[PDB]
Order: structure tokens, then sequence, then C-alpha cells
């Protein structure tokens, strides 16, 4: 199961 | 910036018996960027319909790849794998041999 | 023993030629699970292993709005990173993300990681503690300032020690017919003179899992690292390895060298020799 969090750099 | 030159082994999937249907691998590791040119090759020219892994990459940062397909080894028929990357000059050939 | 979940993600700008190549892969330990890529028709996560074939409709629907996502953050992140290092819109740059988890014999977890490249160099870390990141360089600590203010450290602790820890647990259980079976290598050994006076002998392990082993040889019991030749571990491309050591050695004197193998899948190292 992937990580579902992302936020820009 | 900073790239960095693939290591190739080819080699086969089991120990070669003339005559006995197998697979030739080629492995390509240590290399950077990602963009790779990749081809293995009977008596010099190029096979069609090779396959290759999903590029993944190892805690330094560089990338690997294997590429593959069925061949049935012979006493004269030669084969390699011939890459060409952004860190080379010229293409790199490097023969099959099967004891490596 | 101990496992592993880790994902891959690579996304390479493309200059003058549109969206960047966006490839995704997953593993436990050894074996790859699944992949996302950009160029394929599909558009969604698609399995590469037979035990994870029988997740439902909500869990590929779900992994394939992560990928996409993660593609789309990259994306934006390429263009960034470029204005932070005030490089030119001409070349072509890369941005790598590996993330996983790691637990016990137990299924307890260990260990969380995310580490971040950009151009092949090291960008941003989270640390052990799972708690700060740590900027290679000052255009990483714009990034990290972000990430503290987005509270992501959180976000990537909560994932690390919850979900990764409970779908690994799943997936070895699930696929426990082939992720916890070991493979012992399978050994041989090759002898081809060089000249009157030397030949190399050749140690071979095949077949193989998982991937870590370790093949040394010894002359007289002391180990030698002079005259040897260890290539890389390397895919035989049905799910198991292979590995060779080779040593360059007076003829004659062949019985003074040894072979150790170590594995996981052997409760005693192998020590090989060349005539009995
Ligand atoms: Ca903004
Ligand atoms: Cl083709
Ligand atoms: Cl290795
Ligand atoms: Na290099
Ligand atoms: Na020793």
């Amino acid at each position: 199961n992937s990580a579902s969090f992302s936020t820009f750099k | 910036m900073i790239q960095r030159t693939p290591k190739i082994q080819v080699y086969s999937r089991h120990p070669a018996e003339n005559g006995k249907s197998n697979f030739l691998n080629c492995y390509v590791s240590g290399f950077h960027p990602s963009d790779i040119e990749v081809d293995l090759l009977k008596n010099g020219e190029r096979i069609e319909k090779v396959e290759h892994s999903d590029l993944s990459f190892s805690k330094d940062w560089s990338f690997y790849l294997l590429y593959y397909t069925e061949f049935t080894p012979t006493e004269k028929d030669e084969y390699a794998c011939r890459v060409n990357h952004v860190t080379l000059s010229q293409p790199k050939i490097v023969k099959w041999d099967r004891d490596m | 023993g101990s496992h592993s979940m880790r994902y891959f993600y690579t996304s390479v700008s493309r200059p003058g030629r549109g969206e960047p190549r966006f490839i995704a892969v997953g593993y436990v330990d050894d074996t790859q699970f699944v992949r996302f890529d950009s160029d394929a028709a599909s558009q969604r996560m698609e399995p590469r292993a037979p035990w994870i074939e029988q997740e439902g409709p909500e869990y590929w629907d779900q992994e394939t709005r992560n990928v996409k996502a993660q593609s789309q953050t990259d994306r934006v992140d390429l263009g960034t990173l470029r204005g932070y290092y005030n490089q030119s819109e001409d070349g072509s740059h890369t941005i790598q993300i590996m993330y996983g988890c790691d637990v016990g014999p137990d299924g307890r977890f260990l260990r969380g990681y995310r580490q971040d490249a950009y151009d092949g160099k090291d960008y941003i870390a989270l640390n052990e503690d799972l708690r700060s990141w740590t900027a290679a360089d000052m255009a990483a600590q714009i990034t990290k300032r972000k990430w503290e203010a987005a509270h992501a450290a959180e976000q990537q602790r909560a994932y690390l020690e919850g979900r990764c820890v409970e779908w690994l647990r799943r997936y070895l259980e699930n696929g426990k017919e082939t992720l916890q079976r070991t493979d012992p290598p399978k050994t041989h050994m090759t002898h081809h003179p060089i000249s009157d006076h030397e030949a190399t002998l050749r140690c071979w392990a095949l077949g193989f899992y998982p991937a870590e082993i370790t093949l040394t040889w010894q002359r007289d019991g002391e180990d030698q690292t002079q005259d040897t030749e260890l290539v890389e571990t390397r895919p035989a491309g049905d799910g198991t390895f292979q590995k060779w050591a080779a040593v360059v050695v007076p003829s004659g004197e062949e019985q003074r060298y040894t072979c150790h193998v170590q594995h996981e899948g052997l409760p005693k190292p192998l020590t090989l020799r060349w005539e009995l």
C-alpha cells in the first residue's frame, strides 16, 4: 500500500 | 550534473548447454541518468522483441535494468549486449561467455 | 526473519517534449509486486506478483490515485527545483523518491524511511526518528521549511508506523508460499588455466532467494582479497539471484583455496574446494 500524502517541494 | 557510467553483465538464466533453450540476460546497473539504450545481439545482429524490467535504483541512487530474451546457445553462435549511454563516447559491447 | 516493503519513484523531465516520464515500483523484500509507468496504456497501478492480484477494485483505484498524485507533485517539483538551482529549461533533470518500512520476524515495526534525490544526489531525507528532516543543501532548506509547515513528517510517520507495516504483514501472509520461503544457493566451481603457471577458480552461487549472500575466498583458511574478482549479485529473471567470485591461483596450489558461502537459506555456511 503506497503512501497517500504529498506536498510540494 | 553528475553522470555515472553503466556496469554491464551478460549471462544466461540457467547454466548453458548447447542446443538447450534458455534466457539471455543483460543486467545494466550503476548508471545515471536513467536514459539508456540496451540491445541484445546474435552474431552481431540486434534481436527483436527483447523485454526489460521496470526501472528501479540502488542506495546510491544509480539505476538498474534487466533486458532479456529467449535463446538457444550453440557452439559457434555468438551473443552479446550493446549499451549506449551519455557517459559513453561509443557503444560498449560485452560478449556473452557461458562461464561468466 | 526480517522483511521490508519499499516503493521507488523516478520522474524525469523531458525539455520541449511535454510531460515527464514517471515510473513507480513496489517491492516486498527482493520481490516486485506493483508498477506504474506513465508511458503504458492502462494509466493504472498494475500487479506484478500473483499474491497481490486478489486485492479488489477499491485497492487498485486507491493505489492508482496515490501514484498519479505523486507524479503530479513531482512534475511541479521538477520546475520548482530548476528555479532553486537557477538551471535552464534546456536540460533534463530527475527526481527520485524511496520510502518504506522494515518489520522483524514477529511482524513488528523496526524502522521507517523516506529519502529524496535530485539529479542523482541527496536532496532531503527523513531522519531515523521520523520527526525531522535533513536537507542536503541550501535549496533543500527551502523544501525543509515548507515540509515543516505542512507537518509532512507527522504524515510520513503515521504512514510508516501504520499502513506500511499493516499492509506489509497482510502481503507476507497472502504471499507466504513464496515471500516467506528461502531458496538456498546451488553452488559449483569451475577451473580455467590462464597460462602454464596460473589458473582461475570461479565459485558460483545460483538460484538463491533472497538476494543477500556473501561469497569469500580463503587461502590456507585466511580471507583473501588480492587476485579476486566478485561480480554484483544479479537477477536470473525467474525470481532467483546469481553471484560468482573468482580467484587467480598458482597451478598446483588449488587445494590451498576455499570458497565460503553464507546465505539465509543455509543453517551453516558452505566451504567449497577444487578437488576432494
Ligand atoms: Ca504556492
Ligand atoms: Cl523490437
Ligand atoms: Cl552485489
Ligand atoms: Na562512473
Ligand atoms: Na581470515
